[PDB]
């Protein structure tokens, strides 16, 4: 999803912008899935070591399956939703190997027919 | 003869007796060879009415060479099940696919559960 | 006179058998498809949804 | 109501009067002329297609009726209204696969 | 909702989070209490439902109501013409009952 | 019993008659409102044993689709009305009862007209049954049994008389259940759960005993996990 | 499905040859009984309720999982046909 | 009796080490498969006690999104690699433990490289924490508490040093659980439930232990209806 940016979207430049926009998200200055210049404050606020941690945090209602977040996958840090990670996990569980499963999917777009 | 207990009167089955498929309904004898009308395979309900028309015609006629005829009405109470189909007034044909228990159906914040679930994709 | 031993014999019989499901207008090759039967309680034949387009049903 | 009236499935009071007797199979009604008329009921009549045609009485003993008023239900009428089906709580949302 | 309040109940937590989710979906105007937010949701014809299997609410509101549904004439069409061995034809030996 | 039991729910009840009962459990640690409400609701709506009409015999008619002279209603209507009959047993060991009803003359036969029995009560004496115009002799017996769940008429197949006609039975005393979880405040933690479940029953079983039975069933089902193999 | 249908398609040129060989294998498995198997010692079909898949619940699966092993050899004309075609049907 | 008691639902267990467990309850009567699976899943994902790295302080770190010279991993990568560190306490008396790490030289720093503490234990000593480029000044400490469930770092804000940084805490030993209920059948009827539980746990507790704790928690919470008020 994507909703709104009523604040200064510039984030690449200021490093206090992490704390400043975390404070803004404490108020209603910027949504959790905000349209930031480089990253959304959701990417900054939540970072997950494993897909299991991300999906378990979704189970606790902290973040939806449609929320972008930084998750450390098997070798990389991906700015994706737990929904896309879960879809990749389903594909990798249905088959045996995951590297092949990771390579035969397109996990950056909606799964249209 | 053991199953003949249902055939109370002469040849005809007694009224109000439940009948299953494969049960004798009218006992007719040929040359002695038994050619008796039985409940067809499938389903059977409750016998309600029997009419017998013989050669002693009050005002009735029969097919030539036929001495008598008997017609039997069997009634059954069909209840909604999986095989059946339902529809609204707007053509949304359907078939009952599963009959869910009351506990696991969607319900309002109040205790009242919904009756039927419709797939939106048909709209 | 049905007994659960009869139903156990039934599930023994069809453990490996298959049956051919057929749609009346058979417009192509996939209008006939084999399947493994699973004993169910009811009147209708339960069909996997994904073959809802292999058959035009 | 027009469908159930125009199709001769229910029973209607031909004249203002009071009902005399109501039973499961016949209704005896004494009109205002003093003439009593008895209406039988096809209690369970097999249709051409195998359904059932029943007339269910809709009046009580000693009940005043009006001209053209309902007396007994048709096969598929609630109270002088075409009733073939049910009213149910429907939720429009995709269940599992059923 | 007046009958709901007469028993002495407000808004369930499940309903609260479903309201927040619907607010993120633009169904209900933001900045309003759950009372008028839920009233606006009702005006759409959508009300909160609970799964019953899980107890958790169905994410997003659902339209529910009363509909008239009739059972259609049910002749031999459904009946199982399923046979194994029966009478055979006379001219040719094709099986027909 | 303070950090984990005083910070754990007191259990209050609010019962009106023996039909409606609210049970409040407050406070619960976050996440256990639904965790307790849902299984209890499912068990209450599923497996609460009760009583309902099982068989009906009429001294006059010979099958289901007949009618009695002098009776306004058809036999189908009679069974439909008898279906909502609500019967309370007073002796738990008692299983099957056979009520008798005899009526004549212009009688609006309600449920109160049943002949009294030693350990049986009717919570709905105003339940309409039949309408006898004149000279109509209505003699019937109804066999009511104690069971669980829902059972079709033909599956049980009770045959006491050659003319007895079995009926469908709904052995569930519980009319409906609705549990609601709300937010409660405690000094140390702001967000806590208060679980209040409301139960409507038919009077055959007071909501409290229904809740106790549901809890007992849930506990005995959890018992199955105790022995692994 | 069936164990290793891709593997089964592996060692046979045409699927129809596969069907012929597996079904013929089922035919001897019926005719001499399931004593004439080549997977006796440890790896047998294992039934769920009991060890019923030891004898003969389904011959087609028996023949297929027989074929996955190397103990089955097939050919167009591998044996002098007349001797075994007359010794097969007479026992 | 196979109607209720001989199917005291067989509870078969398949444990693949201390990480993976499958548990099959079979057969179970209609509707109770979900009724048992769902609360158990909620309990396992919500209330199991466990230990997690609550916070970390490094000597030269000022902000959480800074870069540490001499170490290729940044602060974020360090804390994420710290997240999955699994520690079991030896005695119940422990509430919090502060564990330090002094490391220098062009070497790999792993969980086993932590200074030993008598009353704590590590299930993954070979957990590669980070890499030191050339004499990397690795002077850090981590405060690890015991808790339940999942705690975002923001709200609790447990602080030891002025420049210490909060760490999201994953207390629950279970990595994730999934239950599937599929319609089995008996000799005569098919309306029966087969319950499967698949549990993945970090390794602190075997899945059997977690399930036993879950059922014990549910039973003890049920025992709160015994005393009415």
């Amino acid at each position: 999803r994507k909703e709104k940016k009523g604040a200064g979207l510039e984030f690449a430049t200021p490093e206090e912008a992490l704390a400043a926009h975390e404070r803004g998200e404490v108020a209603l200055n910027a949504p959790i899935k905000v349209a930031g210049r480089e990253t959304s404050v959701g990417r900054l606020k939540y970072v997950f070591a494993n897909p299991d941690e991300a999906l378990l945090a979704v189970a606790h209602g902290i973040v939806d399956l449609q929320d972008v977040v930084t998750v450390r996958y098997m070798g990389k840090r991906l700015e994706t939703s737990p929904g896309r990670i879960l879809f990749a996990r389903i594909v990798a569980e249905a088959v045996e190997d995951e590297k092949v499963a990771w390579e035969l999917i397109q996990l950056d777009v909606p799964q249209e027919k | 003869e053991a199953a003949l207990r249902d055939l109370d009167e002469e040849g005809v089955v007694r009224i109000g007796a439940e009948v299953k498929p494969g049960d004798i309904l009218v006992g007719r004898t040929s040359f002695v060879k038994d050619t008796s009308l039985r409940v067809p395979p499938g389903e059977g309900g409750i016998v309600v009415r029997t009419v017998r028309l013989r050669r002693g015609d009050p005002g009735v006629e029969l097919k030539p060479g036929v001495r008598e005829v008997v017609r039997v009405y069997v009634a059954q109470k069909r209840k909604l099940q999986v095989g059946d189909k339902l529809a609204n007034r707007h053509g949304n044909k359907g078939v009952v696919a599963k009959i869910l228990p009351v506990e696991d159906m969607p319900h309002l914040p109040d205790g009242t559960p919904v009756d039927v679930i419709l797939n939106p994709l048909g709209v | 006179d049905i007994k659960d031993e009869v139903w156990d014999a039934l599930e023994e019989v069809i453990h490996g058998k298959v049956v051919l499901l057929n749609r009346a207008p058979t417009l192509h090759r996939l209008g006939i498809q084999a399947f493994q039967p699973v004993l169910v309680e009811g009147q209708s034949i339960q069909l996997h949804p994904l073959v809802c387009e292999a058959f035009n049903a | 109501e027009r469908v159930v009236r125009d199709s001769l499935a229910a029973l209607y009071a031909e004249e203002d009067g009071e009902v005399a007797k109501v039973d499961g199979n016949r209704i005896v009604v004494r009109y205002e002329d003093g003439r009593l008329v008895e209406y039988p009921l096809r209690r369970f009549y097999r249709s051409n297609q195998g359904t059932a045609l029943d007339q269910r009485p809709r009046v009580v003993v000693g009940q005043r009726v009006r001209k053209g008023d309902l007396l007994a239900d048709g096969p598929a009428s609630e109270n002088g209204f075409l009733a073939l089906g049910q009213n149910v709580l429907v939720a429009i949302m995709p269940f599992d696969g059923y | 909702f007046g009958k709901r309040k007469g028993e002495g109940f407000g808004v369930d937590k499940r309903e609260v989070e479903v309201l927040r989710r619907a607010e993120k979906l633009g169904l209900v105007t933001p900045g309003k209490t759950p009372e008028e937010q839920l009233k606006e949701l009702f005006l759409q014809g959508k009300v909160v439902l609970y799964d019953g299997r899980t107890g958790e609410p169905i994410e997003g509101p659902i339209v529910v109501g009363q509909m008239f549904i009739m059972k259609l004439y049910h002749m031999v069409e459904d009946k199982m013409h399923a046979r194994s061995t029966g009478p055979y034809s006379l001219i040719t030996q094709q099986p027909l009952g | 019993m303070l950090d984990s039991k005083l910070k754990a729910p007191v259990f209050t009840v609010r019962t009106q008659g023996r039909e409606y009962g609210e049970f409040v459990l407050e406070p619960l640690e976050r996440g256990f409102g639904v965790t307790l409400g849902n299984p209890l609701r499912r068990i209450l709506l599923s497996s609460i044993p009760g009583t309902a009409v099982t068989s009906v015999y009429i001294e006059d008619v010979l099958h289901e689709f007949s009618t009695i002279p002098g009776v306004k209603e058809d036999v189908v209507e009679i069974i439909l009305n008898l279906k909502e009959l609500v019967v309370r047993f007073l002796n738990p060991s008692l299983q099957t009862v056979t009520l008798l009803l005899k009526a004549e003359g212009p009688k609006e036969v309600k449920a109160r007209d049943f002949l009294p029995v030693a350990d049986v009560e009717i919570m709905n004496p105003d339940l309409h049954i039949a309408t006898l115009e004149e000279g109509g002799r209505l003699n019937m017996e109804v066999r009511v049994d104690r069971g669980v769940g829902y059972v079709p008429a033909e599956k049980h197949g009770i045959k006491d008389r050659i003319n007895a006609i079995p009926v469908d039975a709904v052995f569930s005393p519980v009319r409906r259940v609705a549990f609601q979880v709300e937010d409660t405040r405690l000094g140390q933690r702001t967000d806590l759960d208060k679980l209040t479940l409301r139960i409507w029953t038919d009077g055959s079983v007071t909501p409290l005993e229904a809740l106790n039975q549901a809890v007992e069933i849930l506990r005995e089902h959890l018992t199955y996990f105790s022995n692994p193999q | 499905a069936e164990p290793g249908i891709d593997k089964l398609f592996g060692m046979v040129d045409s699927k129809y040859r596969l069907t012929v060989v597996v079904a013929k294998r089922a035919q001897q498995l019926l005719r001499h009984g399931f004593k004439n198997t080549v997977l006796e010692p440890e790896e047998r079909p294992k039934m769920q309720t009991l060890e019923g898949l030891f004898d003969d619940p389904n011959a087609v699966t028996w023949a297929m999982k027989e074929l996955l092993t190397g103990r089955l050899v097939f050919g167009e004309n591998l044996v002098p046909e007349d001797r075994l075609q007359k010794e097969m049907e007479r026992l």
